[PDB]
């Protein structure tokens, strides 16, 4: 098989600047490689068939280059409609293989997350289950880490994290982390905390609450 | 050097239309379209319109290129042999003859058998449906009786639709 | 177990062909310049054994089972000029190894025929070849030619694509080969040609396709250099408008459906012209009538074949029309009359009219042809005249005045009576009057043929006696009297030049030395099977059986 | 014009087979190849296989008994079958037409809209909305225990839209769970009333749980 | 080959082409009282002869099933499925109901 | 219509068309190599199978169909013990495992016809074939009229749909019953199954190795 | 609809099935088909004029036009109507195989 790889899963760039997406093949496929664009909700669309030939209807801002193993998809001036994930797919020999993709993101200044710890609701406690929630909203860049500690011991059971896509207004990310437990085990501990590891601070952003 | 693309469809259709013109006239064995001066004004007779509906309704030498005249003549189901000879003047003129029957009760599937020698299964579709059985060979022997329909045994009124070459 | 058969070595020429080798030999001298590994069971060409012969210029790996090609194999041969990979399993080469064939800087002639190559796989396999001059992709499975098919070979001038399944050719498919001169598309599935834009092309073979319509681009920036066009065994319905090919010299339109005296009904497509033409073959078509404007444009035409057509009349009545026409073949038509005007076909040496329905003709139809030599009227029920006197009754064709005619055939012409002055002033060298049952040769019918005639044939005429004085035919060499009722022949008093004498299936009983005294020196073959020979009654036939005679 | 449309079951039980039909128009299946590509909810396209115009098939290297592509040229349909689906097989499955520039090309030019395939064997379950309560202040709502997707969150019926974050759902205990948050200035909240609206299509539920601070 | 496709593309291959014949509009005939028209249709497209080789790529073999299934020397795009057309027309003063054989083309094949 | 055609050119194209026709129907990129062919005459079982097809009696129909035959279970293999042969019906059972071996998948089957060697008929008779639908019930099938003949003749009944059901959801041993026709007014070598199917080696759904 | 029985050894000018036997070894150069050695494939050949544009002739020539549709094809063609299968025996490697090819022998030709 001929594996194909995109080294950068994410690429930061601002509007109107030059963008280049790399994609390397395991062996010399010699032009037989395509480029694809996929909006977050839309289906994939073919941009470049062959190493250089642009598909009909594609803006002239996009361009492809490369031969053998190294290839690159360049954007002359980034537009708001170009904010999407891009894939490369070789077709020198079956099976056709895709790359890991490259999701574009808008660069901006760093911003610390706004942590918020929430005790389980009294209405949920009546159902026999309790879940502490911790939001981490409006931070940049996307890389962040979350740790739960009940009574000082790190917790990973019952943790369910979730991440939003980059906001279209301020270009910031948000993260949610819910720690679900039974009502009896939740009543067996008092301390609950939500530490946050991010590049904005050398120390974790802590938000904790006692049970009562 | 390049191969052809973009086939013209308007010109091709016109050539097919003119071929169909000579085709319909040749099957009817008419050099020119018949004069319409003797046609009486008003709708077609109900017996003619009912005959045309019998052919369009949904239900051994090969058929000839030329047109075949259509005539219709109407549990034992007997038919007058004298009436069949009037619709088909000669026994050789007949090309296909199939009896038609309108089944009503279609609640469960049932197999039936025809005798003067054929069998067909009736699928349960509660809507009424016409049944047809090819009996061109039996109607040919009659031109020179009736049929009986019985269920399979393990150990408008029904009519026969006739198609024949016109005497002309 | 026999030891292996070695390679026949010559000065920088190694021949390992048809030795049953499984792999490329590694014990060959490094200075080898020509290697022939054809006809072996090579299943792959690795770079490891072959790379030792850096002096190679001619490498033939044809007719093997090569299915794998190591990516750097042929790049090591920096002096390689000819590479033959014909008849191999190279269709799957791209699936096994990436990069395909590499660059070939010095290769001038490449053969990739018979490798079951496919559209797409071909483009993957082919590499850049700046020096390539001849490329062969014949006997493959190519269905189409794209604008990106033949790239990175600008020096290409000959391209062979016969025996493929080509059906579609894109507009700019040959834009990358400006110097192309020979293109062969015979035995393919082309159905309709809408354009011809190959300016430098000179030879084009479109034979054995389904091309219903052929059309070139009109009014080019420069004149197309095409001089040889082949469209035989197609489905052409029309004579192509070849005014865009001024330099065209050869044109074979044989075996089509052409009528005189553009649309493609099966496909549904519709969208001095030949003053330099020399050879035109319109045989095996459906031409029923020849337009007057058609022949006038075909000046300087030397050969014109119209055999096997529905022609009923052929009249070259225009002044000077078809002047250089050396040969005219109108055989096997429905020709009832033909009007060859005087001083029209001045340079016509051969006129082939056998298999027609000629009966009544103007008496001097063939007499007006200035340089007529060969004339074939077999199966044409023509009646020769009596020449100077006894004028023929009705439309008798006069053969008495043609002083340039040399060979004439009146076979199967139902000739009842050969009049006396039939060829009084036509110095024929060959004359065939065979297959004319009931023929009555008048006294002196071969009037002025005693000096010129060399070949004479009267087979199947059922003659009971021969009315011509054969011994006075001093130049006669071959005489055919087979299938007749002749029993006696005129005596040869003086020696003649007769060599072959066919008397088979006759009523000869005695051939005495009195009537056969002459030609004893010149006779070589004497056919006599099928005669009521009187055994030992003649004598001379037995003595001649030894030297200077045959069976 | 040219179009491709997938037809999927929507839900697939574990260990059960998956069947998808790709209906096409504007081109003949006898002259064009049809690829099968699937994309999980997480990033990444994954080529499954293709059926060539002649009916021959090439598949992805991990196919054993789990892929079988056929077609009906007369009905312009291409059939994909996948055996014994599991949790990691939940993905969106596309069919893409091959750009028949060459007979052996591979580049895909026309894609269908795709079909969602979920492997859960879960019945419909209504959500349970829980308010989340403790210079700006953040409040939130928790929509847990619903099935299947999706669910729409809104604050004050749209009066509060800026600064709102509705997080993607996560599958947990064979059921979906999501959370939404809303940040407001401390001068307004808690002096104002804030209520989130969570709607579910299958359960036909649209709770309006009021937030009670502290 | 899909009929829904055949009559919905200008491609030079053998297929059934859509063609409705109106006796009044297309032929200018009013002597055919019934029907007012019918979908006669027609076949169109080349059936190119395929020069066969002993060796041949595996995927190219599909061309013979479509271009020349019968292995004819000159294949033609001719109808495969045919349907009769019953009509009603007057001959003088007597109306006549007759059925014309092989009028409607539903599928085309190379032969 | 005017005469201009020579059959010699047409014959050559007809011959060359047959070359690709046979190769395409057999899905052969090249003629198979004769290397592994065992020396000697063809085995009698193969020659007997080839004789059975030559004996006189959908897109996929262009391509070749592999031929196999499976004889019915012998009469002394519980057929005559558990199943009584009346004056009308003769019971012919087949091993479903043997059918699934000859045709691995039901979709591959294209035609299946039961074949009978009639002994001798000096008088015409109407017969009916039946399928064992349930454990006791019989399903009606086709019927055929047997013309009188002083010599044995082979009869064939198309049972393609029944065999396809047996390949997919069939029991350990199924079979057919052939009885004479009984109108309501009247109260009163060995047979084998010829199979036509697509070989697995040439199945489209499998990728080439 | 003119079968072999009529046009074999018959002076027929119109189109019908023409005799042609193909030997796998001699005509095709094939040795991989063990049985049979050949078969009567036959072929259709001959002009098919439009039924309006046809000269009077013997009564049997009308059978060609039983499936005639002048408005369908651009040019009517004489194509086979009845076809017969050809079972063969050939080796693939070491296993002998008996397979039947559909529509190989031409029995009757018809004008389209
Ligand atoms: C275009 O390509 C065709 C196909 O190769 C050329 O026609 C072929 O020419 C070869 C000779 O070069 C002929 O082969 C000969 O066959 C005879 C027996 O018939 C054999 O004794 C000879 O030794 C030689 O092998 C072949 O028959 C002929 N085929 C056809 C269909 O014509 C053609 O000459 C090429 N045209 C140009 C302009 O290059
Ligand atoms: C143009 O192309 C045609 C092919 O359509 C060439 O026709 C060929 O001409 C030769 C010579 O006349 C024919 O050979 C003859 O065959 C008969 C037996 O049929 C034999 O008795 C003769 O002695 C002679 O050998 C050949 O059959 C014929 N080919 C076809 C398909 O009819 C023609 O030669 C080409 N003309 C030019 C100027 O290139
Ligand atoms: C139509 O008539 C022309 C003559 O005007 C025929 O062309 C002639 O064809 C023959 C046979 O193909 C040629 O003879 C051969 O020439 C080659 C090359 O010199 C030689 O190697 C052979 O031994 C043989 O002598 C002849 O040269 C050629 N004449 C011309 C002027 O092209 C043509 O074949 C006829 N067509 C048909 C269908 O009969
Ligand atoms: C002389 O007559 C004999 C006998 O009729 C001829 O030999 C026959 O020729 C035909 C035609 O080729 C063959 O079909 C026959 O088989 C031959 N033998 C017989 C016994 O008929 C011979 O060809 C004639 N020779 C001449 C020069 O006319």
């Amino acid at each position: 098989d001929i594996q194909v790889t995109q080294s950068s899963s994410y690429l930061s760039v601002s509007l109107g600047d030059r963008v280049t997406i790399t994609c390397k093949a395991s062996d010399h496929i010699k032009n037989w490689l395509a480029w694809y664009q996929q909006k977050p909700g839309i289906a994939p669309r073919l941009l470049v068939s062959g190493a250089t030939s642009l598909e009909a209807g594609v803006p002239s801002r996009f361009s492809g280059s490369g031969s053998g193993k190294n290839f690159t998809l360049s954007i002359t001036s980034l537009q708001t409609e170009d904010v999407a994930t891009y894939y490369c797919q070789q077709y020198w020999s079956t099976p056709w293989t895709f790359g890991g993709g490259t999701t574009l993101e808008i660069r901006r200044a760093d911003a610390a997350p706004t942590v918020s710890i929430f005790p389980p609701s009294s209405e949920q406690l009546t159902s026999g289950g309790a879940s502490v929630v911790c939001f981490l909203n409006n931070f940049y860049p996307k890389d962040i880490n979350v740790k739960w500690k009940i009574d000082g011991s790190e917790r990973q059971n019952g943790v369910l994290n979730s991440w939003t896509d980059q906001d279209s207004k301020d270009s910031t990310y948000s993260m949610s982390s819910t720690l679900t437990l039974t009502k009896d085990e939740y009543e067996r501990h008092n301390s609950y905390t939500c530490e946050a590891t991010h590049k904005t601070s050398t120390s974790p952003i802590v938000k904790s609450f006692n049970r009562n | 050097l390049s191969t052809c693309k973009t086939i013209d469809m308007e010109l091709v259709k016109r050539k097919r239309i003119e071929a169909i013109r000579g085709q319909i006239l040749s099957k009817l064995r008419l050099a020119s379209p018949p004069s319409q001066g003797e046609v009486p004004p008003g709708p077609l007779p109900e017996a003619v319109l009912a005959l045309y509906n019998s052919t369009r309704d949904r239900v051994e030498p090969e058929a000839d290129y030329y047109a075949k005249e259509v005539t219709r003549v109407l549990i034992y189901m007997f038919f007058n042999t004298s009436e069949l000879r009037e619709a088909v003047p000669e026994p050789v003129l007949l090309s296909r003859a199939e009896l038609r029957l309108l089944r009503l009760k279609l609640k469960v599937e049932q197999h039936v058998e025809l005798y003067q020698l054929s069998n067909r299964l009736l699928a349960p579709s509660d809507s009424p449906e016409w049944l047809s059985f090819d009996v061109t060979g039996v109607v040919r022997q009659w031109l020179s009786e009736g049929f009986r329909l019985s269920a399979h045994c393990s150990c408008n009124r029904p009519f026969l639709l006739l198609m024949a070459t016109p005497l002309e | 177990h026999q030891d292996k058969v070695p390679c026949k070595m010559v000065d920088k020429k190694v021949s390992c062909q048809v030795l049953g080798l499984l792999q490329v030999p590694s014990v060959l001298p490094p200075d080898t310049e020509t290697l022939d590994l054809s006809g072996n069971q090579l299943r792959s060409i690795l770079a490891s054994p072959l790379g030792f012969y850096t002096a190679l210029r001619h490498l033939d790996l044809s007719t093997n089972e090569i299915s794998f090609l190591q990516p750097g194999a042929f790049q090591a041969l920096t002096h390689l000029e000819h590479l033959s990979l014909a008849h191999n399993r190279l269709a799957m080469a791209t699936a096994l190894s990436a990069g395909g064939l590499g660059p070939l800087p010095r290769v001038t002639s490449l053969d990739l025929s018979g490798n079951s190559l496919y559209s797409g796989l071909l483009e993957r396999l082919l590499g850049e070849a700046p020096s390539l001059h001849t490329l062969s992709l014949a006997e493959n499975s190519l269905t189409r030619l794209t604008r990106h098919t033949f790239r990175d070979m600008p020096a290409l001038e000959q391209l062979d694509l016969h025996s493929n399944v080509l059906m579609d050719i894109e507009d700019g498919a040959f834009e990358g080969l400006p110097r192309l001169t020979h293109l062969n598309l015979s035995r393919n599935s082309l159905t309709c040609i809408s354009d011809f834009s190959l300016q430098q092309l000179r030879v084009l073979d479109l034979s054995c396709n389904s091309i219903e319509a052929f059309q070139t681009a009109s009014q080019p920036q420069a004149e197309f250099q095409l001089t040889w066009l082949d469209l035989r065994e197609n489905k052409l319905l029309h004579f192509p408008d070849l005014a865009a090919l001024p330099r065209l010299i050869y044109l074979n339109l044989s075996n089509n459906l052409i009528r005189l005296p553009i649309h493609a009904p099966s496909e549904g497509w519709s969208a001095r012209p030949l003053s330099q033409l020399l050879n035109l073959d319109l045989s095996y078509n459906e031409i029923e009538l020849i337009p007057d404007s058609f022949l006038e444009h075909l000046t300087s035409l030397c050969f014109l074949n119209l055999s096997r057509n529905c022609l009923r009349t052929f009249e070259a009545r225009r002044l000077g029309s078809l002047p250089c026409l050396m040969l005219l073949d109108l055989s096997h038509n429905a020709l009832e009359t033909l009007e060859l005007g005087a001083r029209a076909l001045g340079s016509l040496r051969t006129l082939l009219l056998q298999g027609n329905a000629l009966r009544d003709l103007p008496p001097y139809t063939f007499a007006n042809l200035a340089s007529l030599q060969r004339l074939n009227l077999q199966g044409n029920r023509v009646s020769p005249c009596g020449g100077p006197d006894e004028p023929g009754p009705s439309g008798c064709v006069a053969f008495s005045g043609i002083t340039s005619l040399r060979s004439l055939s009146l076979v199967d012409n139902e000739i009842e009576l050969l009049r006396a002055g039939a060829f009084l002033h036509t110095p024929l060298t060959e004359l065939d009057l065979s297959s004319n049952p009931g023929l009555e040769v008048a006294t002196g019918a071969l009037g002025g043929l005693e000096a010129s005639l060399e070949v004479l044939a009267l087979q199947g005429n059922g003659l009971m006696v021969l009315q011509v004085d054969l011994p006075c035919f001093i130049c006669l060499k071959r005489l055919n009297l087979a299938e007749n009722r002749l029993s006696h022949l005129p005596a040869w008093t003086q020696a003649v030049s007769l060599e072959v004498l066919d008397l088979r299936n006759n009523s000869f009983s005695l051939l005495p030395g009195s009537a056969m005294g002459g030609l004893e020196t010149s006779l070589r073959r004497l056919y006599l099977q099928g005669n009521p020979l009187s055994c030992c009654g003649n004598g001379w036939l037995a003595a001649q059986l030894h030297q200077g005679r045959v069976d | 014009q040219v179009q491709l449309k997938e037809s999927g079951p929507g839900l697939v039980a574990p260990s059960q087979s998956l069947s998808i039909t790709c209906t096409v128009s504007g081109f003949s299946l006898t002259g064009y190849g049809i690829n099968w590509v699937r994309q999980p909810p997480g990033k990444g396209l994954e080529w499954l296989g293709m059926i060539w115009s002649d009916g021959s098939t090439d598949y992805n290297s991990v196919l054993t008994s789990r892929l079988r592509i056929s077609k009906d040229n007369s009905n312009s349909q291409v059939f994909l079958k996948m055996n014994s689906l599991q949790v990691d097989d939940t993905a969106r499955y596309y069919c893409a037409r091959d750009r028949n520039y060459y007979d052996y090309d591979g580049a895909m030019d026309y894609w269908g809209q795709g079909t969602s395939v979920t492997v859960s064997s879960a019945k419909t379950t209504p959500p349970s909305v829980y308010p989340l309560a403790p210079s700006m202040v953040t409040l939130g709502c928790l929509v847990k225990g619903y099935f299947p997707e999706p669910v729409t969150v809104t604050w004050n019926s749209g009066s509060l839209s800026s600064g709102v974050h509705t997080f993607p759902a996560v599958l947990q205990s064979d059921l979906y769970t999501l959370s939404s948050s809303v940040t407001v200035p401390s001068s307004t909240w808690p002096s104002q009333t804030v209520t989130c609206n969570v709607a579910h299509p299958a359960s036909s539920t649209k709770v309006d749980k009021k937030i009670v601070p502290r | 080959l899909d009929t829904n496709y055949c009559f919905s593309s200008t491609e030079k291959n053998c297929c059934v082409r859509q063609l409705y014949i109106d006796f009044r509009k297309d032929l200018g005939w009013k002597w055919i009282h019934e029907p007012k028209g019918y979908h006669a249709n027609f076949c169109l497209g080349p059936c190119p002869y395929i020069w066969s080789l002993d060796t041949q790529y595996s995927k190219v073999l599909a061309l013979y099933n479509q271009h020349n299934p019968g292995a004819s020397a000159a294949p033609c795009c001719v109808p495969q499925a045919l349907e009769p057309l019953p009509i009603v027309y007057y001959v003088g003063r007597k109306p006549k109901v007759e059925q014309l054989s092989n009028m409607i083309v539903r599928s085309c094949k190379c032969s």
